[PDB]
């Protein structure tokens, strides 16, 4: 029971890592565009 | 955050309740007591056997320290060495009970 | 550089002080030498963890073990001369002066 | 190598059980022909993002797609 | 204690020199340190008294220290390099504690305190472990740093260690106690070249191995720790008294004798670097070492002190001691003089 | 709203060790063919009541300590620790959900045995000592073989959280693979709580004996919620329920269900056997339960690599 | 106030060492390396440290120092100034470093050390689906091969050495 | 040194997709199946050039292309998508495994409607190719011209000229 159970545990994690690979570019993109716009709101307040 | 809340908040009903069992029955006036052990006043005798036996789990307990990282080593890809080095961590601490069986180290506490 | 790390290093050398400063007994000396284990631990953790260094993380599990495994040797050593003198005072070990 | 055994089953039956326990748990890893897929499902597990390949313009194996044919393949995981 | 875990625990004691040898990373290096000495412990209470009780405390007071020292050096290292590569430390503060903890395990002065004790509290054959297989694991260490040690540092724990080592063993009686004090100077002498020439520091440290070797070998063959025991050995063994009247001549560095040759070529090593009165000092200052060395030669060669009756009953009785290498060594620490440029195998 | 949270964790727990007494107090009544406490309440309910309110009036036993300070101390950790050990316990969700709840536990057990220390070194009974020092090292004994069974089960769970336990029993419960490793464990935890059969401080001085009617009070109900506690852990561990997640109070009621029939399990077992000597159950962990462990360790570190049953780490 | 908690934490862990390196007592010294452990077990929780924090209980507090209270309870038999001293010493020079570290954000005893508080230095990511430390401590089975085998013949000899020595024989 | 050159703030703009992460989980494998290849044109720009600057207007085309994923569930299967995600949406940890039949609702009206086939189990971890315009970085980490090393031995070894020419011996 619990090689049947653990076997279908791996590939619903597998399922859940692909959804989270398929993510991943759209939020890698977001934190770019996050991180970079943070960095030009320190650069113009140090600026001022 | 949350845990530090609740450990204070375990902590704080456990000073508060220890206050209560100490100083609740303070308020009373019960009666002054003079009061003038198997052992008398013999020094207490050192026994070689609960150091042996507190050693010994000092020393299991730093090979249990070593194995409990296999439910996280088990998801590797470099499994035959994996599970020889599991096997071999198992097999030192038989290995380390065996020695203290054979030596007589557990006896008069077995 | 970082801030806690000033007060691991100087937790560090009052360990130190305190474990080449003897007064009576041997095991307070040996709860400063496991004082320095322990704030080197701490230490060798906080830079492995800022670092991101993945396989140093197994480093600081290895100074535990290695040096509790010391501890206990030295625990063994120290009620050996309890079991010589009755106390594990300092001053008891002197007889190799002559 | 038989009335000893049976003298030790007779007198010491936890130390029989250890010693069995752990030579199967020592020899048939060895013996198993699952053991092969331990290792297939632990390099199936995609923890890290698949950081795809620039195309020179002569790679016949590697998929445009994921859903093109080519590529490695999970139907041995979803059959077994 | 039982055979076989002697052996396993005289194995474990060379694993850890071993992996101090050939290890790339300092945890291994701290890993064969600590092991070294957990495994050395029981060699030292090989006898279950309390002279070898109080002498493996102190030691193991020294060497935790030491370890501890050295792991804050190898923590700092990892703080201003971020890497673990047995080689250079990237901070002076680093290299001051490792070359600290180094000292300390050596017993270099002012770290000498405990040689002297912990070598006359445990048996001849653990003390000639102490005093020749655990320099080799520190040295070993201290040969792969040497871009990053002061020289002022290493060079006053040379001259601190020599003199202290030459001023100690003169007011000694015990044999033990003449051999830590003559490690101390000689390990001196060691760490004096090493910033100019390292292969002179291993020739010096192989020719110190094969001396104290052949003297603690002497003394386990005379089961002698005594100097006025030392002296009965001419009614007892007249050749043992040749052996060791050659071999303290040689300690001392007289010539035609080996042990002439590692602090010449020291000598030969620090006036290529414009070095002159340092090498001077220290070779005037090795004629204490020689002196206590001349003063055991009297009582046991060139004179012959009263022995007791009971001497005539054991000269009934060959020796039976596994006298091991003892004429091998005994040759190779006074006749390797005209072999003095094999020292390039080292290099 | 989290301060609610957590009272409604932390009252409960003292509200069921005191019923738990009158449910000691009756069930081995009615084993030993007599009856429980039924005068003071209706069928005895007023019984807990009256006691705690019988024992925070009784004169304070005044001893003189050896150190006031770790004779505080350790009732303050007893309690403590009894009521941290129930904040990860998924029931069908923890107070605290942590990643690493398993070995949290874990900890904060071992941390247990120093009241047990710091109250027998605060007496100046030197027998009270002699008396910690033996349940100091009975408990530290059985504690390696928590550490390692419980190793052995979480190589089927596929890490230390508590909540995924949960999950990894929905086809079947984890005592069918590990019944074995079940049975160790809970006379393992029987052993922990200075239980009988392993109660050697009313086997003849307790560690405990110079505190007052209060005090002792406190280390008497830290005991019980370590046992219900550790009857909780044990049925999340072993025996572990369903859970629709729409509907919660499911899981809640058969969880409470299991723990309850463990905890008369205890009750049911000290109402059955005599004590161990000493050496005996030593001889018992050492040379019994140890070589199995260790044995049935290397089998579940092999057995889901040669039959491709290995967790997943999420 | 909160974003210097590692910081705060840090300063008791200090002030938990001026308790035991005065060494009032073994038992006391005992208790304040337990309090101490505690503190820098939260120090090392507070990076991302869970499993080698509560290997700071487990191990060190739960598994070592219970062997020291222990041994410690079996000598030293139950019933200064220097000790008063020494702590007080401690502990104003740890305040003065504290002083001189916030009036400046910047001090020098050995090495220079800002004194902002500790968040600045962290990293602005995410590990995925696992913790970093816990994967580099299950590498010690995979790629940790000789430390394996040198860390359990070492624990192998240890306990081959504390039999030898503690017998007599 | 220099000084860091950043984009401007209007170079930042895009048109965000702001839904929830149950939103984007439970449209997770379609998004993959549909929206490959400006994300993996984005995201080999990313571990090519080191540098989210250099990758901006590719990552735009990202939040391009996912906005006309999610109208086009919106144009057609927005009721069953919405009951979907709130199914997602309810468990802590986000679970697949619990909504299976809406899942299947909105897997077979997507499949109806708009033909899309939700990729198997294994296809969105594959290592695919990606044919771009950009060029290869020549020099990605910014690094500058190496050390020339020591010159090495070469030429036969001949015995050393008199021996050791240690101070009197001959060999
Ligand atoms: C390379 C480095 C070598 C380092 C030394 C290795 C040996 C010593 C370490 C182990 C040890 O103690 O062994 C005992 C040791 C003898 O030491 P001992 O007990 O003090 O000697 C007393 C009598 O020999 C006791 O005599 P016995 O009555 O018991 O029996 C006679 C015995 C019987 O011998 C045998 O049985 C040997 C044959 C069987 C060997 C095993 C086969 C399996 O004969 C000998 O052992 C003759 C002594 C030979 C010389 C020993 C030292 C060898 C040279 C070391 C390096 C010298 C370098 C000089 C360079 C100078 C310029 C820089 O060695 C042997 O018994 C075997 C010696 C074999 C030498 C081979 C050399 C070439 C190797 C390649
Ligand atoms: C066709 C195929 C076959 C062809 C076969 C051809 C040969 C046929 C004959 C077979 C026999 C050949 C023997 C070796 C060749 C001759 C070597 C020689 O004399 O070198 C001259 C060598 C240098 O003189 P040279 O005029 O420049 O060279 C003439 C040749 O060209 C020398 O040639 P080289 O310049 O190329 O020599 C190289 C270099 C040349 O030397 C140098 O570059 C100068 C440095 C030499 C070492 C200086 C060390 C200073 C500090 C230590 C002082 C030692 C204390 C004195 C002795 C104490 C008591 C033993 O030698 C060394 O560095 C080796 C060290 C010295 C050993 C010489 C051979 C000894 C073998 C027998 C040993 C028996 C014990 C002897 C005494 C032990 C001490 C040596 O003379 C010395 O250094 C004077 C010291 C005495 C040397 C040993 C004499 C060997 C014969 C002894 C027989 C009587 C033994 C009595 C019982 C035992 C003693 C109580
Ligand atoms: C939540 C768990 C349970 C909580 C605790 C139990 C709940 C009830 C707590 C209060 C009970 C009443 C006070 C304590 C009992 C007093 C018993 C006693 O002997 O009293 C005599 C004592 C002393 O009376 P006394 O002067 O006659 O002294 C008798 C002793 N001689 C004569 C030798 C000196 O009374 C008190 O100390 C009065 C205490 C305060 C009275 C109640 C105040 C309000 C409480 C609410
Ligand atoms: C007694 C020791 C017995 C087991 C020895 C190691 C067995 C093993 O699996 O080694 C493979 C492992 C790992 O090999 P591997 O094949 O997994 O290497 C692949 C590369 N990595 C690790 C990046 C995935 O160890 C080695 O190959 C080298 C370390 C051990 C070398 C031998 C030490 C002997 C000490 C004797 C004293
Ligand atoms: C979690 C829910 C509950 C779990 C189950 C527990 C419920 C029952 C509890 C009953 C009350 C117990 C009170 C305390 C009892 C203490 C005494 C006691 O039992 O001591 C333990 C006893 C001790 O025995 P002993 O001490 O009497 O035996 C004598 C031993 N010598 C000779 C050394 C003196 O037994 C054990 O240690 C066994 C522990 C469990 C073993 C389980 C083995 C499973 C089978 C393995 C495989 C076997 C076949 C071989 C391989 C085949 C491979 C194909
Ligand atoms: C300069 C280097 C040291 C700087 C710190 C000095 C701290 C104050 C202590 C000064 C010495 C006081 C003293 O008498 O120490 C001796 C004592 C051991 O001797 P004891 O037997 O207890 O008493 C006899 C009196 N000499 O020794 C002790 O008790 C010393 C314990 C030291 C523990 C260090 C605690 C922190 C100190 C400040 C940071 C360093
Ligand atoms: C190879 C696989 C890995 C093996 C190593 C790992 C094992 C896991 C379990 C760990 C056990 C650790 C402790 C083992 C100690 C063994 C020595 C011992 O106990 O000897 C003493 C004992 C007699 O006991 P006694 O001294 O009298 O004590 C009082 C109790 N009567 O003497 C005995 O009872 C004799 C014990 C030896 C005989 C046991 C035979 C069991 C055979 C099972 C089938 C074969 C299994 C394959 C492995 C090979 C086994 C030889
Ligand atoms: C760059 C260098 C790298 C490294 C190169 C190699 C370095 C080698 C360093 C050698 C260190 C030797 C340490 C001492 C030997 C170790 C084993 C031992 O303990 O032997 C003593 C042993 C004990 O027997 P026991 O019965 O206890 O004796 C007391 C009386 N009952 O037995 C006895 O007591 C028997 C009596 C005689 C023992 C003589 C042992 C001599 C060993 C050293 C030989 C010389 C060094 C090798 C050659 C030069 C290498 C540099
Ligand atoms: C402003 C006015 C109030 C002032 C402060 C007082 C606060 C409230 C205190 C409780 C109520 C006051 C009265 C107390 C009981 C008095 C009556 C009594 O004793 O009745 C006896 C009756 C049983 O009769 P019995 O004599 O036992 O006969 C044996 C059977 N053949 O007994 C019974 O039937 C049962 C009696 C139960 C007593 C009350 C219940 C216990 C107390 C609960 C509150 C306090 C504790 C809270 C929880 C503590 C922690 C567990
Ligand atoms: C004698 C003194 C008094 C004695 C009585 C009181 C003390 C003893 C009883 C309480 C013990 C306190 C234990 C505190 C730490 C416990 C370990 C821990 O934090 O584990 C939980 C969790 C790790 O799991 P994980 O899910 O990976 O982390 C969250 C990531 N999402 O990690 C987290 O959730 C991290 C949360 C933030 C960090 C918390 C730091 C706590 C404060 C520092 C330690 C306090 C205790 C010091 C004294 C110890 C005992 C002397
Ligand atoms: C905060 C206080 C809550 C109430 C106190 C705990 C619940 C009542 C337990 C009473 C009790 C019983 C029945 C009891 O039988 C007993 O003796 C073994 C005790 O220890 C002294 C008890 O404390």
């Amino acid at each position: 029971s619990m090689m049947r159970w653990n076997r279908e545990r791996r590939r619903l994690q597998i399922e859940d890592f692909e959804a989270r690979i398929a993510l991943m570019p759209l939020l890698q993109a977001e934190k770019d565009r996050r991180v970079l716009q943070m960095l030009r709101e320190n650069l113009e307040e140090e600026a001022t | 955050m949350n845990l530090m809340i609740t450990l204070l908040t375990n902590f704080t009903l456990a000073t508060l309740l220890v206050t209560i069992a100490f100083w609740l029955p303070q308020l009373n006036v019960y009666s002054e007591k003079t009061s003038p052990d198997p052992m008398g006043s013999a020094r207490l005798p050192f026994s070689m056997k609960f150091f042996l036996v507190a050693i010994t789990f000092l020393l299991f307990d730093l090979e249990i320290a070593l194995l409990l990282p296999l439910p996280w080593a088990s998801q590797t890809t470099n499994l035959n060495t994996m599970l020889t080095m599991a096997l071999l961590l198992i097999f030192l601490l038989a290995v380390s009970l065996a020695y203290e069986w054979t030596q007589k180290g557990l006896e008069w506490t077995e | 550089m970082s801030l806690v790390y000033m007060n691991i290093m100087m937790a560090f050398t009052v360990s130190l002080t305190g474990l080449l400063m003897y007064r009576s007994h041997l095991m307070s000396s040996l709860l400063c030498l496991e004082g320095m284990m322990l704030s080197l631990f701490i230490l060798a953790t906080l830079m492995i963890l800022n670092s991101h260094f993945t396989l140093a993380s197994m480093m600081p599990i290895i100074l535990l073990v290695f040096a509790a495994c010391e501890a206990a040797l030295g625990l063994s050593l120290l009620v050996m001369v309890s079991n010589t003198y009755g106390t594990d005072y300092v001053q008891n070990l002197n007889l190799l002066q002559c | 190598v038989a009335a000893f055994l049976k003298n030790v089953w007779a007198k010491e039956p936890v130390l029989v059980a250890s010693f069995a326990i752990a030579g199967l748990a020592v020899i048939l890893p060895t013996l198993s022909p699952y053991t092969k897929y331990s290792l297939m499902i632990n390099r199936a597990t995609p923890y890290n993002y698949p950081v795809p390949l620039r195309d020179d313009g002569n790679m016949p194996d590697v998929p445009s797609h994921p859903q093109d044919p080519q590529g490695p393949s999970l139907e041995w995981l979803k059959r077994l | 204690m039982n055979p076989i875990i002697l052996i396993i625990i005289l194995m474990t004691v060379m694993l850890g020199t071993i992996i101090v040898m050939i290890s790339t990373h300092w945890l291994l290096i701290w890993i064969g340190f600590e092991m070294n000495m957990l495994a050395i412990i029981p060699i030292m209470m090989k006898k279950h008294n309390p002279r070898a009780t109080e002498a493996s405390t102190k030691y193991f007071l020294t060497q935790s220290t030491a370890s501890m020292l050295l792991m804050m050096a190898i923590i700092i290292n990892l703080m201003f390099s971020g890497q673990w590569t047995v080689m250079k430390l990237f901070n002076p503060m680093a290299s001051m504690l490792m070359t600290m903890a180094l000292a300390m395990k050596l017993g270099m002065a002012p770290f000498h305190f405990w040689v002297p004790e912990v070598t006359q509290g445990i048996p001849l054959s653990s003390g000639l472990i102490l005093l020749t297989w655990q320099k080799l694991a520190p040295m070993s260490v201290l040969y792969q740093i040497l871009p990053s040690i002061n020289l002022d540092l290493i060079l006053t724990l040379s001259i601190l260690s020599i003199t202290i080592g030459g001023w100690g063993g003169l007011n000694q009686t015990q044999l033990r106690k003449i051999m830590a004090y003559s490690s101390i100077a000689h390990m001196g002498w060691m760490t004096a070249v090493l910033l100019y020439n390292p292969t002179m520091t291993l020739l010096n440290l192989i020719i110190y191995i094969i001396m104290t070797s052949t003297m603690f070998t002497l003394f386990m063959a005379n089961s002698t720790t005594t100097t006025l025991s030392l002296s009965h050995t001419w009614n007892k063994a007249p050749i043992m008294t040749i052996l060791v009247l050659i071999t303290l001549l040689s300690m001392g560095g007289l010539p035609p004798l080996s042990g002439f040759m590692p602090k010449w070529m020291i000598i030969q090593e620090m006036t290529k670097n414009d070095s002159i009165i340092l090498p001077t000092l220290m070779a005037i200052t090795a004629l204490l070492n020689l002196y206590f060395y001349m003063r055991l030669t009297y009582s046991t060669a060139l004179t012959m002190f009263p022995s007791t009756n009971n001497m005539k009953m054991k000269w009934q009785f060959p020796t039976t001691k596994r006298m091991t290498l003892l004429p091998t060594m005994t040759v190779l620490s006074t006749m390797l003089l005209p072999l003095t440029p094999i020292l390039s195998i080292l290099e | 709203m989290f301060m609610i949270n957590v009272l409604t964790l932390i009252i409960p727990i003292l509200l069921a060790v005191a019923f738990l007494t009158l449910v000691e107090r009756k069930v081995l009544g009615y084993m030993q063919f007599r009856k429980g406490p039924n005068v003071v309440g209706p069928y005895g309910l007023l019984q807990p009541i009256a006691d705690a309110i019988k024992l925070f009036i009784k004169e304070p036993l005044r001893p003189a300590t050896s150190s006031i300070s770790m004779f505080i101390l350790a009732p303050i950790l007893a309690l403590t620790l009894a009521l941290t050990m129930w904040i990860p316990l998924p029931m069908p969700y923890p107070l605290i959900n942590m990643n690493l709840g398993v070995l949290f536990m874990l900890a904060m057990s071992s941390l247990a045995v120093y009241s047990i220390l710091w109250s027998g070194w605060a007496s100046n009974s030197k027998y009270a000592l002699i008396g910690a020092l033996r349940a100091v090292a009975q408990t530290i004994s059985y504690e390696v073989t928590l550490a390692i069974i419980l190793l052995s089960v979480l190589l089927m769970n596929g890490s230390f959280t508590l909540s995924t336990l949960i999950i990894t029993q929905e086809q079947v419960w984890l005592i069918f693979p590990a019944w074995p490793l079940a049975m160790m464990w809970f006379i393992s935890t029987l052993a922990e709580t200075n239980r009988a059969p392993f109660d050697l401080t009313e086997g003849e001085s307790g560690f405990n004996v110079e505190y007052a009617a209060g005090p002792f009070a406190l280390f008497f109900m830290a005991e019980y919620a370590n046992i219900i506690m550790m009857n909780i852990f044990t049925t999340t561990l072993f025996l572990g329920a369903f859970h629709n997640p729409y509907m919660p109070e499911l899981y809640t009621i058969n969880f409470t269900i299991k723990s309850l029939l463990l905890s008369i399990t205890f009750l049911w077992i000290r109402a059955s056997y005599p004590r161990f000597r000493y050496d005996q159950l030593m001889h018992l962990l050492w040379k019994n339960f140890l070589p199995l462990t260790l044995a049935l360790c290397m089998w579940h570190v092999s057995l889901p690599i040669l039959l491709s049953s290995i967790p997943p780490q999420t | 106030m909160m974003t210097y908690i590692v910081f705060i934490l840090s300063i008791i862990f200090v002030m938990g060492f001026v308790g035991f390196s005065s060494k009032p007592s073994p038992i006391y010294g005992g208790l304040g390396l337990i309090v101490s452990g505690g503190v820098g077990c939260g120090i090392v929780l507070n990076f991302g440290g869970s499993f080698l924090g509560l290997m700071v209980f487990l191990i060190y507090l739960g598994g070592m120092m219970v062997v020291f209270g222990y041994t410690t309870a079996m000598a030293t038999e139950q019933y200064n100034k220097v000790v008063l001293g020494t702590f007080i010493t401690g502990l104003l020079m740890e305040f003065l470093m504290v002083y001189y570290v916030l009036k400046d954000k910047e001090v020098e005893i050995v090495f220079k050390f800002n004194g902002m508080g500790d968040w600045v230095i962290y990293d602005t990511g995410d590990s995925g689906f696992f913790s970093e430390e816990a994967m580099g401590i299950a590498a010690l089975y995979s790629y940790g091969t000789w430390l394996v085998i040198v860390t359990g013949w070492s624990l192998l000899i240890g306990v081959v050495v504390i039999m030898e020595i503690t017998r007599g024989n | 040194p220099g000084i860091v050159e950043l984009p401007s703030l209007e170079d930042l703009k895009v048109q965000e997709v702001k839904v929830s992460s149950s939103v984007l989980k439970a449209a997770a494998h379609h998004y993959g199946a549909q929206c490959d290849k400006p994300n993996k044109e984005f995201m080999l720009c990313r571990w090519e050039e080191k540098d989210p600057r250099r990758c901006l207007e590719e990552g735009k085309l990202v939040n391009q292309c996912a906005l006309e994923f999610f109208r086009q569930i919106k144009r057609h299967c927005a009721e069953p998508f919405t009951e979907y995600w709130t199914c997602i949406d309810y468990s802590g940890l986000q679970l697949f495994r619990r909504c299976r039949k809406e899942q299947a609702q909105f897997d077979k009206c997507v499949l109806d409607k708009l033909g899309w086939v939700r990729p198997d189990l294994g296809e969105l971890s594959k290592v695919t190719k990606v044919k771009t315009d950009r060029p290869l970085p020549e020099n990605p980490y910014h690094s500058r011209a190496r050390p020339e090393p020591n010159p090495e031995v070469e030429g036969d070894l001949k015995p050393a000229r008199h021996g050791s020419r240690l101070f009197f011996w001959t060999m």
